[PDB]
RNA sequence: GGAGCAAACCGGAUUAGAUACCCGGGUAGUCCACGCCCUAAACGAUGCGCGCUAGGUCUCUGGGUCUCCUGGGGGCCGAAGCUA
RNA sequence: UAAACUCCUGAACCCGGGACGAAACCCCCGAGGAGGGGACUGACGGUACCGGGGUAAUAGCGCCGGCCAACUCCGUGCCAGCAGCCGCGGUAAUACGGAGGGCGCGAGCGUUACCCGGAUUCACUGGGCGUAAAGGGCGUGUAGGCGGCCUGGGGCGUCCCAUGUGA
């Protein structure tokens, strides 16, 4: 039944990447939507779709990966090196304002959902808001 | 301002009063995760109108008796005795606990 | 107060060339200068690559020994440095020069510190009309660290002041040799400054 | 353990036996001799060491062992207990103050003084 | 030309009939002291010979090192397996607070405030791989945005 | 209930000794009915459920025009990854 | 450079002067009010501080095998003793005791006691369980915890703003 669909996703993300799969599915939601949404704004896919599969919704997440390498081990870098998920089902996670984290000093972003929507570290910050710390990626 | 709870009454066989079970939710000190614990209030009734089942406002108040520091305010809804399912089956299983 | 013991032997544990003394320090003997070599029996035979923690060790007992000062007091600024913004490293050392007694030696009204401390203390300096003696006393930007009247014509006054002439000493600081007299500009740079000393490896040694 | 668990259960407050019952929080306490004695060490080492049992203010009653080269120490002499266990022998627990008391510190102990009670010597 | 101080110096040893043979084990970090840097680690059957075998896996291996007016442009936390070892960026005017081992690997490396510290196992060998690798993961504003855009 | 086996037990032998190993004999027990005991290297020394992440090989079992696709078990080798 | 020696300074000590802390209640104008003016009162204390004279004028404790800064000589010979742990001493001891020397810190230096740290060694931050300690012998289920996709109502958590409070 899926304890939490979100961290299942942000798992296939994961699990994909590491073998570096182009693109892998993963069942459609309004809200990962809007969390995918983010994944591109800021540049961690190249972008999704409400692709179908035997008339059940998915979505098709295209992984933005690195350049191929030079010496031992070909291994392209990663675009996504780290994703986790914070607030959990077993354990909310509920960060006032002046409390969102600061994701490897900058370079690392912090999805959250909020009262004014799904915005980020700096996009909740600047906005002004504080809400469920949903994930942090870098 | 007079504190005020909705819990539901769990308990009519008093003389004009009333058990009333009240679930309040917080988080947990260290472990955040938010937690559930429960009180039973002893609200007074001087018309003995509301019966179990009931969802009740209950308003601090003037001292009635050694336990009732409250006053039944106003229904929520009648037929609703699956809660109170819960709170006698709770109470069941301590029968077999002991010795 | 200050290990009054031997003293142009400290120069000979630390290997470089300290001046607690005057002139001698200037002339071929810092203690130095015959004796390059730590003191002791030993010392004279080939050392051994101090731990981590010699170097951090020693580096301390060097910029410490540098200005003959308390380790409590020493200790304390060192915190006091971290209690304030910037970089401590550096107001650490800045704040050491702020001392009295260490002024009356940048402002060369004495050939050493150790002198410079007998004279603030003895009432012979002063700061704005008063005869302060508290080698402690923190000198904030701008007073007039002069000297006191029953002191201008003093004997080993005179013999630093006509040795005083000319010589330009301190961008954060300012002698009018005529009237005995100093300013203090600014806070010391950290460029300003030039000690043998490493302050990045102080602050290591005081962290343990 | 997950966190409903930690919520449950909980982590359990570690905690440490005092490896000297002195007293409540005492730093020392003043015992008296009853037994004064040559004991035998352990395992990899052999030298007769000085020892004395020491009936206590405390109602307690103890072996101390005694630092230094020779001591004064009688079948009754007031003494000071300082706790310090000894890894040589069994059963001490505790180290004997020399220097208060009956507890006399060491004759002819130039080094490492105040640690055996001996006053600082004069040269002239 | 690099500057160079070797970590620390073992004396292992293997068995066989008639008695123990013996070698040694040197650990060396290398850098310029403003972002080049290797650790190597040589082996043989004497010290100087053994330090020297690392002197030339020291300079041989090597990593550029993303600093930043002496700190870092971000923490990480690295697990060599059995060890792991955490680095955070610092204002100046903290220092090299690390320990033995990382500490040289991050001085003879430019660095000057770093917030470090180890976990799991503290051994120097494993800790010091782990220090490295640590470093060779380290991505600048810019490493970063040549990868999000990838335009 | 009781054939065979077989702690305990008896005898033979081996041994310095042999309350053992080997041999001859032997009783509870092993079997059944009912009732109790509730332990184990009760072992995959691996809690259960759910989604993710190469393939190769043989094997049990089921569906489908069927030199093979599809589902469920049982194995060995191994992507990445984990691992002291 | 330590001492000696030369020079310069001048804690202590002696002489002089010497409070701030205290302007009110209390007295006249007015009105016993507002407003001004008028006087007494200091235990500390002839101390603080200020000026004059003025003598070179207390150093101690811990350590020095590794961790841990700081080496050698003698005595001792598993004895005498050391110890926080690893350990040291059974003729050649930087591990015992004395010495010279050195290191640390200084009116303090050590010991003992107890609290936090190190200890990510109760782990929320931040731990584990095939063999290292750790999966219940296996089910079945009560409570509890956890829960798929979409629209909408309330807004309990949650969030934000102001406001009282947080002496
Ligand atoms: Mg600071
Ligand atoms: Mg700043
Ligand atoms: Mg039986
Ligand atoms: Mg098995
Ligand atoms: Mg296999
Ligand atoms: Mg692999
Ligand atoms: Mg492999
Ligand atoms: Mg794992
Ligand atoms: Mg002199
Ligand atoms: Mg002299
Ligand atoms: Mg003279
Ligand atoms: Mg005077
Ligand atoms: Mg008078
Ligand atoms: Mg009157
Ligand atoms: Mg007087
Ligand atoms: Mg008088
Ligand atoms: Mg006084
Ligand atoms: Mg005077
Ligand atoms: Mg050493
Ligand atoms: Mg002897
Ligand atoms: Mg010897
Ligand atoms: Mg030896
Ligand atoms: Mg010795
Ligand atoms: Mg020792
Ligand atoms: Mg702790
Ligand atoms: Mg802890
Ligand atoms: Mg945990
Ligand atoms: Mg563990
Ligand atoms: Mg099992
Ligand atoms: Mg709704
Ligand atoms: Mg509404
Ligand atoms: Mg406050
Ligand atoms: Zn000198």
């Amino acid at each position: 039944m899926l304890t939490d669909p979100i961290a299942d996703m942000l798992t296939r993300i994961r699990n994909a990447t590491r073998v570096y799969k182009e693109s892998t599915d993963v069942p459609a939601s309004r809200f990962k939507e809007e969390i995918l949404r983010i994944l591109a704004r800021e540049g961690f896919i190249k972008g999704y779709e409400r692709v179908d599969v035997d008339g059940k919704p998915y979505l098709r997440v295209y992984l933005k990966y690195g350049p191929r390498r030079q010496g031992p081990d070909p291994r392209p870098e990663q675009v996504i090196h780290h994703i986790r998920r914070i607030s959990k089902p077993g354990r909310r996670v509920y960060v006032g304002v002046k409390e969102i984290p600061r994701v490897r000093r900058g370079l690392g972003i912090a999805i959250l959902s909020t009262s004014k929507g799904v915005l980020t570290d700096r996009e909740a910050r600047k906005l002004g808001v504080g809400g469920e710390l949903i994930c942090e990626v870098w | 301002p007079k504190k005020v709870l909705t819990g539901v009454v769990v308990s009519d066989k008093m003389q004009k009063t009333v058990t009333v079970l009240v679930e309040r939710q917080f988080p947990h000190p260290l472990y955040g995760k938010v937690i559930k614990r429960s009180k039973k209030y002893l609200a007074h009734d001087p018309e003995e109108k509301y019966k179990l089942g009931d969802v009740v406002e209950i308003i601090e108040s003037r001292p009635i008796s050694k336990r009732k520091r409250f006053r039944v305010l106003r229904l929520v809804e009648s037929g609703r005795m699956d809660l109170v399912e819960k709170y006698l089956i709770r109470r069941q299983n301590y029968q077999s606990l002991s010795k | 107060g200050r290990y009054i013991g031997p003293v142009c032997r400290l120069c000979r544990r630390e290997g470089v060339k300290l001046y607690l003394k005057g002139e001698r320090c200037y002339s071929p003997k810092c203690a130095m200068e015959r004796r390059p070599y730590p003191p002791g029996q030993h010392g004279q035979k080939r050392a051994r690559r101090p731990s981590d923690y010699a170097v951090r060790l020693r580096e301390k007992q060097k910029l410490r020994r540098i200005y003959g000062i308390s380790e409590r007091q020493f200790r304390n600024l060192f915190e006091e440095a971290s209690k304030k913004k910037g970089v401590t490293g550096s107001v650490f050392l800045g704040l050491l020069e702020s001392r009295l007694d260490n002024v009356v030696y940048r402002l060369g009204f004495a050939v050493s510190r150790r002198q410079a401390r007998q004279l603030v203390r003895h009432g012979h300096i002063t700061v704005n009309g008063r005869r302060v003696d508290l080698p402690s006393y923190r000198v904030r930007p701008g007073d007039e660290i002069a000297v006191a009247e029953k002191s201008r014509n003093l004997e080993l006054i005179r013999q630093n002041l006509e040795a005083m002439k000319g010589r330009k000493v301190g961008p954060w600081l300012s002698l009018d040799v005529e009237g005995m007299k100093g300013k203090f500009l600014r806070l010391p740079d950290r460029e300003d400054l030039a000690l043998p000393v490493n302050e990045q490896l102080v602050i290591e040694f005081y962290s343990r | 353990p997950t966190i409903n668990q930690l919520v449950r259960k909980g982590r359990e407050k570690v905690r440490k036996k005092s490896k000297v019952p002195a007293l409540k929080g005492a730093p020392f306490r003043r015992g008296v001799c009853t037994v004064v004695r040559t004991v035998t060490p352990k395992k990899p080492n052999s030298a007769l060491r000085k020892v004395a049992k020491v009936r206590l203010t405390s109602g307690y009653e103890v072996t101390a062992y005694i630092p230094g080269e020779g001591h004064n120490l009688q079948e009754h002499s007031v003494v000071l207990i300082r706790g310090g266990r000894v890894k040589d022998l069994p059963g001490v627990r505790y180290h004997i103050v020399r220097g208060v008391y009956d507890a006399a510190g060491v004759k002819d102990r130039k080094k490492s003084r105040s640690k055996y009670g001996t006053k600082k010597p004069k040269e002239a | 030309d690099f500057e160079e101080k070797m970590i620390l110096i073992r004396r292992t040893a293997r068995m066989q009939a008639g008695g123990r043979r013996f070698r040694f084990g040197a650990l060396v970090v290398v850098g310029d002291r403003q972002g080049r840097v290797g650790l190597g680690f040589g082996k043989a059957p004497e010290v100087p010979l053994a330090v020297q075998k690392a002197g030339y896996y020291a300079r041989r291996n090597m990593v550029e090192v993303p600093l930043q007016n002496g700190t870092i442009p971000h923490e990480i936390e690295v697990e060599f397996g059995a060890s792991k070892i955490v680095l955070k960026p610092a204002a100046p005017g903290t220092g090299v607070i690390a320990g033995a081992v990382p500490r040289a690997i991050l001085e003879l490396a430019g660095v000057t405030d770093i917030l470090t510290k180890e976990l799991g196992s503290r051994n120097p060998i494993n800790i010091a791989y782990a220090t490295m690798e640590a470093l060779r993961q380290l991505r600048t504003k810019a490493d970063v945005e040549r990868l999000r855009k990838g335009e």
